[PDB]
């Protein structure tokens, strides 16, 4: 599979408007080596996606996030099933690729009953801790603290890219506006401007958290070569002999 | 393509698919600013990314988008549209349509509102043929509402019976009664089904004529009274009455019986003064008796395949007489350059009732537009996706060559390289149609589909040689991968040892066989062994491309490896059928007998959706012992319904399919007893 | 009923024009070609990936909140390519937008180059030419200019870093090319002094023009701060390429060794 081959069936899987879901597995079929995909725990935690692929010829795991189950939602299984591939790959060398389209953490009784913040701590530590390289496309959404979880520029990621039809921001626009503009009673004027000012990559970019925002048609070309010149990332860490993970 | 005369500056085409595209091409050929519409759903189209600027008129269904005719005003009014096109369908043939554009200064390029009129319902037209010298199929004249005055009509007419209703049409409405019994039978079943689609409960009875080969003659006229008559088409071939393989030069006719229809069909135009272009349909039978069908006031979907033959381009012929121009070519002019076939790639499953529609995304799509003699008109793209609301349209292949048999080796090519994966398509039966023994012999009628597979379509029924190429090509694919699989980069710590297997010893399951196959690498050239008969395959071994290309004892084969998996199951398409193939190692399959089948809960008595579509009838109930063929529902998908019956008598357990819902594929509704 | 791909296509178009055609125009008259251009003829074709497109600057003081005061990319244009097959991270300052000086989203997106080139193990190449730093960002400017020293000093022994003076570079912009390996200058285009020539006359009262005080010549001849001069950019950024092909990419590589006939 040549390594600047096009994949335009990408540049509308995303649809339009945000309540509708689609297939990740779409994306990560088009994506990697002849469209080839071994997936890792594939009827345990729907809601994310985990395995190993084939980049340019070279094994790379997959993690992503999937808005057809649960709405792309984080909770204690998807977490535990990412912590664990994520430090494996991070332990054997091999090179982390990332798709985030997640609204937050799934909310209710039994998730806080259950300790849902030692494994979303589970999964924050094991994208943290990997020092393989880790490229990161974020494809329709990325909220709250869920977004540092994925992996995000300032875990040391290596690269992160952003599709035109992506959004990060601190929560959702009508929550951020209710939550901030109380004593302005204001929900037409404030809303329109807080919906056209920060529900777009623009914040982001301008930050500089991603670095580029790319067509969706190049992305496997933009990842097979960041692959070819990350390949010799070396870092350097404080003495330990383990750390102690949140489990 | 002249750009000198004066031509309008901005069209506004109001039709969409792959004739938006091709009408919006030939616009940008003569320099002319091209506005489209769309809807919510079609904003990322080909054809509206490739015309200048592109209007939403509503929401998905066709209804409040392409049937919102103010809508279609609005939008004209707001950019400044000096003419339209309404391509086939929709609002192609709407007399409203017409006057409201003529009410405006706009024009509208097409037939006028008269021929519409004329050719609106059969009895007009018609009697509009007896008094023009027009032959027409025999029969009352006038609309009959009683059953015993039809089914004495029947009595004088003759003995074979055809009901269709007046105007309508487009494949609905249309039954065959044969005795007098039958014949009022037809009488008010048909009398039902218009009241039920239409209303107007304006059926007419007719003769029937057995093996009516359906030819056409395309009709070019102006504004000045000149009308040329554009050769002809052949379109016999048919599943529920529509067309999927058609062709210009009609073998069956020759010259003098082609002049004679050219000669008629141009006289029928000045008649019904038609000044514009059009097609006009005869229905010819074993001895040459020719009786027209029915006239299109619009342009035809298989276009393409007699403009070819002319060497012209209809769509420039269309704008320039919408514009006033008169015509600039003769009847002398008019010349068959050669052969042209092309058929019409649905997206349905020919499996189910020749071709159940099916909807889907376009993971990959591919044409072969650098085979020679190919032409592609789609309107889709990679990445496209086929909604319920529109018809599950995919794609016109066209072949044009010397002679009919190598235009049909071309376009059987055409169909080897064709990449879709996304959705079901009806690829196979299309190669079969075009590689049966009688269509290209010439024998062909309009019951062609239905009695050729009398128990429907069942896929490529491949002999022994090609049962043993495709067994070959399978276990040399296999034996490749798994050669791939052992080329890593080297290590320097652990030096890999490559294994040295001198033959490859496979059980190939296909169908219902198993097949003891050795298989043996010498470089790029395969030796397979296939129960004695030897065999030589020889390609580039690109395990990536979607096509290979693979030569097999001398004779070129194309390939399409459309799945494979770990446990030896591999799905290929092969003379466009795809075969499902079960590939094991002789050690493999030798211990797979000790081990234990896995038990499937689907013994009949399980009524699942055929099809996704929602849902507008239901005849079953929760405790009914219906008997075989009774309709368990109705289902409507993309202007279609389909009524699927009983495999089996049984009492109904439970049922899921609650009226006014969508269902997808597989969803089950009835489980009998 | 979004028009966010609009504005990304805006964006990018502004971006790649940098601080205006004119501006452009009038930065050719005085025979100096734009950064774009510039790293389009040092790296080789169809390689240059580029990095932080849509950043700006933070500034919300003396009026730079203005919409006309936020260019995309903020003076420099950063990214990572390849001379004759091998890796390098490239940053060119862009003498358009305010005069080419720092700001905190310059130093940001030049520490970030530096840091990557610093993890995979890549020399840096930097074409200089601005006129110092924003003096109405404020002590922001002071801060990007120590983060670059910082870098700059601690990447010293483990990649080259490879300095190229093509403008007026003047105040602390000149602490960076010293604090290289090697530093190349253009012959009668750039300058390279801590202080301009009219603060010279008001403190020590004597009259020097920039040729002579920071010029090519002043540096290449009698104060050995340069190690070369060249005709023209053009001239410069070949030269550049044939002499990075005898550096290693990383202290832990051996010499370079090529085909030798
Ligand atoms: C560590 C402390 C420091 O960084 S000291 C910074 C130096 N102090 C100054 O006052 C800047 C003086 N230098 C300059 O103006 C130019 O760079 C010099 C070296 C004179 C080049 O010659 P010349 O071609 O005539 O410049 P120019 O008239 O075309 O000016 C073009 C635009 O560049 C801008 N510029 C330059 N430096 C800064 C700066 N530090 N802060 C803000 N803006 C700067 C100028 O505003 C000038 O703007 P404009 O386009 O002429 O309107
Ligand atoms: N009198 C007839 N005798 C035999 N077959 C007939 C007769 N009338 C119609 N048919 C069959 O029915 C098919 C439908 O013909 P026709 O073109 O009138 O249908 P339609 O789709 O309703 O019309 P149109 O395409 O003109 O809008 C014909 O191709 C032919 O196979
Ligand atoms: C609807 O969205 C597409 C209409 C396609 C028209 C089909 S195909 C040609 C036949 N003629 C006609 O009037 N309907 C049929
Ligand atoms: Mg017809």
């Amino acid at each position: 599979d040549p390594s600047d081959r096009l994949v335009p069936e990408l540049d509308t899987i995303v649809p339009l408007e945000s309540t509708k879901a689609y297939n990740m597995v779409d994306i990560i079929h088009s994506v990697v080596d002849e469209r080839e995909f071994f997936e890792i725990m594939p009827n345990y935690a729907k809601n994310i996606i985990v395995g190993f692929a084939r980049m340019n010829g070279r094994t790379v795991g997959i993690v992503g996030n999937q808005p057809k189950v649960a709405s792309g939602c984080l909770d204690i299984n998807s977490s535990v099933k990412g912590a664990r591939f994520v430090r494996f790959c991070d332990a054997f060398n091999i090179p982390l690729i990332t798709f985030v389209d997640v609204p937050g953490f799934l909310p209710g009784t039994a998730q806080e009953y259950g300790g849902i913040i030692r494994h979303g701590a589970k999964l924050l530590y094991a994208f943290a801790e990997a020092t393989v390289p880790k490229v990161t496309v974020i494809t329709r959404k990325a909220y709250g603290g869920a977004y540092d979880v994925m992996s995000s520029k300032h875990l040391c990621g290596d690269t992160n890219y952003a599709w035109p039809t992506a959004e990060i921001a601190v929560m959702g626009a009508k929550g951020a506006v209710e939550i901030i503009f109380k004593g302005h009673e204001n929900v037409e004027a404030a809303q329109a401007e807080y919906i056209e000012k920060f529900a777009n990559p623009f914040p982001a970019a301008v930050r500089g958290f991603v670095d580029d925002i790319i067509q969706p048609s190049s992305t496997r070309a933009r990842i097979c070569c960041d692959l070819d010149v990350l390949a010799s990332k070396k870092v350097q860490r404080p003495w330990r002999k383990h750390a102690n993970i949140p489990l | 393509y002249d750009p000198n005369e004066k031509t309008f500056d901005k069209i506004l085409v109001a039709n969409r698919g792959e004739i938006a595209c091709r009408v919006i091409r030939t616009c940008k050929k003569m320099g002319i600013k091209t506005v489209a519409i769309h809807s919510d759903v079609d904003a990322s189209s080909v054809h509206v990314k490739m015309a200048d600027e592109a209007v939403c008129v509503g929401p998905a269904p066709t209804s409040k988008s392409y049937l919102n005719m103010d809508a279609i005003m609005e939008a004209i009014k707001k950019t400044r549209a000096q003419a339209v096109h309404p391509g086939y369908g929709f609002l192609s043939e709407n007399k409203e349509f017409a006057r409201c554009l003529a009410a405006e200064d706009v024009v509208f390029i097409g037939p006028d509102t008269h021929a519409i009129q004329a050719m609106g319902d059969k009895i007009e037209s018609k009697l509009l043929a007896k008094k023009a010298e027009v032959n027409t199929i025999p029969g009352f004249d006038g609309v009959v509402k009683d059953a015993e005055e039809a089914v004495r009509i029947a009595r004088e007419i003759g003995y074979p019976v055809m009901i269709k209703a007046s105007a309508g049409g487009g494949g609905k409405g249309m039954r065959i009664a044969w005795d007098d019994e039958e014949t009022r039978d037809g009488f008010r079943l048909s009398s039902q089904e218009a009241a039920s689609s239409f209303g107007d409960d304006r059926l007419l009875i007719e003769k029937f004529i057995d093996n009516p080969r359906h030819i056409e003659i395309q009709v070019l006229g102006d504004k000045h009274g000149n009308a040329l008559w554009l050769n002809e088409r052949e379109c016999s071939i048919q599943r529920r009455n529509q067309k999927v393989v058609e062709e210009a030069p009609s073998i069956f006719l020759d010259a003098e019986t082609r002049r004679a229809m050219g000669e008629q069909a141009v006289a029928l135009a000045r008649a019904v003064k038609y000044s514009s272009a059009g097609t006009v349909e005869f229905l010819v039978d074993s001895k040459k008796n020719f009786y027209f069908l029915e006239m299109n006031t619009r342009l035809q979907v298989e276009h393409p395949v007699t403009e070819c033959i002319t060497g012209l381009d209809l769509v420039q012929e269309m704008i320039r007489v919408a514009k006033g121009y008169p015509l600039r070519h003769k009847q002398a002019d008019i010349r068959i350059n050669g052969w042209a076939v092309e058929c019409r790639v649905y997206a349905e499953d020919p499996y189910k009732s020749f071709g159940l529609p099916s909807i889907g995304r376009l993971s990959q799509y591919q044409e072969p537009l650098h085979l020679p003699g190919v032409r592609v008109d789609s309107g889709i793209q990679p990445g496209s996706d086929i909604s319920i609301y529109y018809d599950p349209m995919i794609s016109k292949l066209i072949t044009y060559g010397s002679d009919r048999t190598e235009a049909l080796k071309r376009m059987a090519d055409a169909l080897d390289n064709y990449v879709i994966r996304g959705v079901t398509h009806n690829i196979a039966l299309l190669r079969e149609v075009i590689i049966n023994s009688r269509f290209v012999k010439g024998d062909i009628s309009t019951k062609f589909l239905s009695d050729v597979y009398p128990d429907g379509f069942k896929g490529h029924m491949l002999t022994k040689s090609e049962k043993n190429q495709l067994l070959a090509i399978a276990s040399s694919l296999f034996v490749a991968f798994q050669l791939r699989a052992q080329h890593f980069q080297e290590n320097s710590r652990m030096p890999v040892i490559k294994p040295d297997i001198a033959n490859w010893e496979l059980s190939v399951k296909l169908h219902d066989k198993v097949h003891t196959v050795v298989a043996s690498n010498n470089g790029s050239v395969f030796s397979v062994e296939v129960d004695g008969s030897k065999l030589n395959v020889t390609s580039t071994w690109n395990l990536a491309s979607p096509l290979l290309s693979v030569s097999v004892d001398g004779t070129q084969r194309t390939v399409q490896c459309l799945s494979r998996e770990a446990g030896g199951n591999m799905s290929i398409q092969f003379l466009g059928t795809v075969y499902k193939v079960n590939i094991l190692t002789r050690l493999a399959a030798e211990l797979n007998k000790f081990m234990l089948e896995k038990v499937t809960e689907d013994t009949s008595s399980v009524l699942r959706s055929p099809m996704p579509g929602v849902v507008v009838a239901v005849s079953v109930k929760p405790g009914d012992a219906v008997a075989e063929g009774q309709e368990i529902c109705v289902i409507e998908a993309m202007k279609m319904q389909n009524s699927m019956t009983a495999g089996k008598t049984g009492t109904v357990k439970s049922v899921h399919c609650q009226a006014g819902d969508t269902v997808g594929e597989g969803d089950l509704l009835v489980e009998l007893e | 009923a979004t028009s966010v791909n609009e504005r990304i296509e805006n964006k990018r178009r502004t971006a790649l024009l940098g601080g205006g055609q004119r501006r452009i125009d009038a930065q050719h008259k005085r025979g100096k070609l734009t950064a774009r251009e510039r790293i389009s003829l040092l790296l080789d074709p169809g390689s240059f990936v580029e990095s932080d497109m849509f950043v700006e600057h933070r500034c919300a003081d003396f009026g730079m909140a203005a919409d006309k005061n936020k260019f995309p990319g903020d003076s420099v244009v950063t990214g990572r390519g390849r001379i004759n097959g091998r890796l390098v991270y490239v940053f060119s300052q862009d003498f358009t937008v305010f005069g080419g000086s720092l700001s905190g989203a310059h130093a940001q997106k030049i520490c970030k180059i530096m840091d990557q080139a610093i993890t995979v193990g890549a020399p840096v190449i930097g074409l200089n030419d601005s006129g110092g730093a924003r003096i109405q960002e404020g002590v922001e400017s002071l801060a990007g200019y120590a983060d670059i020293f910082l870098r700059n000093v601690t990447a010293s022994g483990v990649i080259p870093q490879i300095s190229l003076i093509m403008g007026p570079c003047a105040g602390g912009a000149v602490y960076s090319p010293a604090l290289t390996d090697f530093t190349f200058m253009v012959k009668d285009t750039s300058y390279l002094f801590i202080t301009g020539p009219d603060v010279v006359k008001s403190v020590t009262n004597e009259d020097v023009t920039q040729e002579e005080l920071g010029g090519a010549k002043t540096h290449t001849t009698m104060s050995g701060v340069a190690h070369r001069a060249f005709e023209n950019d053009v001239d410069a950024l070949c030269n550049l390429r044939d002499f990075f092909n005898y550096l290693p990419l990383s202290s832990q590589d051996p010499a370079p060794v090529r085909e030798c006939h």
